[PDB]
């Protein structure tokens, strides 16, 4: 139950997922400098998903956060 | 500019994230949450020159371990973490190296030796015996504290200065 998240600045991660995005996401943001408010995230194969999405529903694809 | 590909290696709860979250900024992680995968960039100056650091933080936990052919061939050196006061840790070191070495194919891979959790009294590798151990592989060893920030930056910025060296030994 993982999904690898490709960050700005070249950077990723993989999280171990029942929460949503955001807060599944929050910690690997915030020690990169980086503000969720200021983010938007993406499912590849790209299309903007709400942050508040249930992360359980994305387990196996690849998602993107990339600056607003 | 310069780009560095660091990787950190260890057993589970050796510190590498903390470690390494140190290094990014300024920020002790006291919790519990292991790592599968997690890659930082960061640009620094190291001896004057400004240098662009790409860190791959890896997974501890060895269901995980399927991983690591790939970060061994793709990284330019390696910090090699044990804790201080896990002596199963430190026996763990010889394996990484060794791995690192296999999947390489190369004896001669820049690689630094990291006791961390030096703020900790109970210790059980007494800093003799793990200088000693990277004196006969022929690479540093630094004790570091990812509590206190102690000699944090330190053991990054030589194994940069490993690399560095390295690539001028061509
Ligand atoms: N006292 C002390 N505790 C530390 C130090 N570094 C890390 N810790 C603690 O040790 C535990 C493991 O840290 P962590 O960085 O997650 O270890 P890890 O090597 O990344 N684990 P994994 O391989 O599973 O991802 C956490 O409780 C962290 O707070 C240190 O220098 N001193
Ligand atoms: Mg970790």
């Amino acid at each position: 139950n993982t999904i690898r998240v490709f960050l700005p600045n070249k950077q990723r991660t993989v999280v171990n997922v029942g929460m949503s995005l955001h807060d599944c996401l929050m910690k690997a943001l915030k020690v990169r400098g980086l503000q969720p408010e200021c983010c938007a995230v993406f499912r590849l194969l790209k299309a903007r998903l709400d942050w508040n999405t249930d992360a359980a529903s994305l387990i196996g694809e690849e998602l993107q956060v990339d600056f607003l | 500019m310069t780009e560095y590909k660091l990787v950190v290696v260890g057993a589970g709860g050796v510190g590498k994230s903390a470690l390494t979250i140190q290094l990014i900024q300024n920020h002790f992680v006291d919790e519990y949450d292991p790592t599968i995968e997690d890659s930082y960039r960061k640009q620094v100056v190291i001896d004057g020159e400004t240098c662009l650091l790409d860190i791959l933080d890896t997974a501890g936990q060895e269901e995980y371990s399927a991983m690591r052919d790939q970060y061994m061939r793709t990284g330019e050196g390696f910090l090699c973490v044990f804790a201080i006061n896990n002596t199963k840790s430190f026996e763990d070191i010889h394996h990484y190296r060794e791995q690192i070495k296999r999947v390489k194919d190369s004896e001669d891979v820049p690689m630094v030796l990291v006791g961390n959790k030096c703020d900790l009294p109970s210790r059980t590798v007494d800093t003799k015996q793990a200088q000693d151990l990277a004196r006969s592989y022929g690479i540093p060893f630094i004790e570091t504290s990812a509590k206190t920030r102690q000699r944090v930056e330190d053991a990054f910025y030589t194994l940069v200065r490993e690399i560095r060296q390295y690539r001028l030994k061509k």
